[PDB]
């Protein structure tokens, strides 16, 4: 497959920022409760990503198999919006991952 | 099962987290628990006959330094703008929150994108932003609905989010 | 002195597994599709000095890509991965390399640092032969070629040591 060109796609600075802020996530809580709340969030985020990714895959299968141009165009817009939700969820997971990585550098 | 993604925005302290918790969990904390940590809650809601899933994102924290709207706003179907009716400066910043979302989320039809404005803390019985004043601002912003709410007393909370759901649903495929 | 390395190639070939085996020394059997991108950081020693290496993992699936043109312009080295059991992933290497060069537009594109990993050699019934991949790498300005297994950590350390040396060329 190929490398999509996206003129206003994401830049370095977004990933650096979610990690820099995520490093201090729930700082203030006891080192016991902090790692609890972070694990809970990463688990919840994975389940949500899994759910959305299954809906995404279902939209992919159905778009491949549709002949009707109208229904194909609707499936593509739904797949696009699913893709946007997955980007936000993945960046949130990266955000909370930085909290975990903060605990284990210490 | 349609999924509706809702972003709640506004200044620190206006009651964003409390409005979400009161709508989803039916609980209110009198204690001030400031938002450390972007998060979202999920709730099934019935919109006129359709059952839909609403995801309510609470992304904003202590100070705005975060460009994290670039990361988290994408895919939203509606944006809720919240101010504290007892703190006129939180109303003054609404333009910048609305513009922030429009620049960082880039919705497909910016001038028709569903916004909803909540003026929160009416139970404090101190109203420094007048009802007509908020409605005038709202009217000028492509006629978006305004609700006065209390997350503390659950005043207009169910009503506000029912309209949020409907308008989020209305602009879709 | 920070080195920006990006990993490219078809979905499923093992880009994320290779990065996680080199930095975290771990490997997982289960597949979690990469959405967008992520990076890990690693201090690496080149000659007798520590340089910071920023290793960017990217989505193989086209619909999950989100990086802009500005991102690729800052890459110091690009790692091309394919699966020795999956000849289509070898076939597409040209389009990964060429599309990257268009977007990165390096000043001398034909000497930009690439490194090619042929992954999953721990599997039986490999369908791309070592000499065939070597022939391709030679034809493309003689770019280094490693056969790797993320599952068994074969050549992972050796490959990334060359990646780091190549990234310093640019920087
Ligand atoms: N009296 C009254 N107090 C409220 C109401 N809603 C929220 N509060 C209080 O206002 C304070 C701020 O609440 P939050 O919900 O955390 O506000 P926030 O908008 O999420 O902003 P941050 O705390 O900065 O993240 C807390 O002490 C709440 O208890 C309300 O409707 N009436
Ligand atoms: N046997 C074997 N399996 C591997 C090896 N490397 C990766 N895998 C497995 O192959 C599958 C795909 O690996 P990933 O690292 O997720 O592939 P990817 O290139 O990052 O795929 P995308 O994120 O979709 O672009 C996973 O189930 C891995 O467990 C390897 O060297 N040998
Ligand atoms: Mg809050
Ligand atoms: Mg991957």
């Amino acid at each position: 497959i190929k490398l999509v060109r996206k003129e206003g796609g994401l830049d370095d600075s977004v990933f650096i920022a979610v990690k820099e802020i995520g490093r201090d996530l729930y700082r203030g809580l006891p080192t016991e409760e902090r790692i609890q709340k972070l694990e809970f969030m990463l688990d919840k985020l994975q389940n949500e990503i899994d759910q959305e990714l299954e809906h995404n895959n279902s939209l992919v299968r159905e778009e491949k198999e549709t002949t009707d141009t109208r229904k194909k165009s609707l499936l593509s817009a739904a797949l696009a919006k699913s893709g946007e939700r997955l980007q936000a969820l993945t960046l949130l997971m990266i955000h909370y991952r930085a909290g975990i990585e903060d605990i284990e550098t210490l | 099962k349609v999924l509706l993604k809702v972003i709640i925005l506004g200044d620190s302290g206006v009651g964003k987290t409390s409005l979400m918790n009161q709508y989803v969990n039916k609980k209110f904390s009198n204690q001030y628990k400031a938002t450390i940590g972007a998060d979202f809650l999920t709730k099934e809601v019935m919109v006129d006959d359709r059952l839909v899933t609403m995801q309510i994102w609470d992304t904003a924290g202590l100070e705005r330094f975060q460009s994290l709207g670039v990361a988290f706003y994408r895919g939203a179907d509606c944006c809720v703008l919240v101010f504290d009716v007892t703190a006129p400066n939180t109303f003054k910043t609404l333009d910048s929150w609305r513009d922030e979302f429009l620049i960082q989320a880039s919705p497909r039809d910016p001038e028709n994108f569903p916004f909803v404005v909540l003026g929160n803390k009416i139970d404090l019985e101190n109203r420094q932003v007048a009802t007509k004043r908020a409605q005038a601002w709202c009217y000028s912003k492509n006629n978006i609905p305004y609700f006065e709410t209390s997350a503390k007393e659950a005043i207009n909370v169910e009503q506000a989010f029912q309209t949020i759901a409907r308008n989020a649903l209305k602009q879709e495929t």
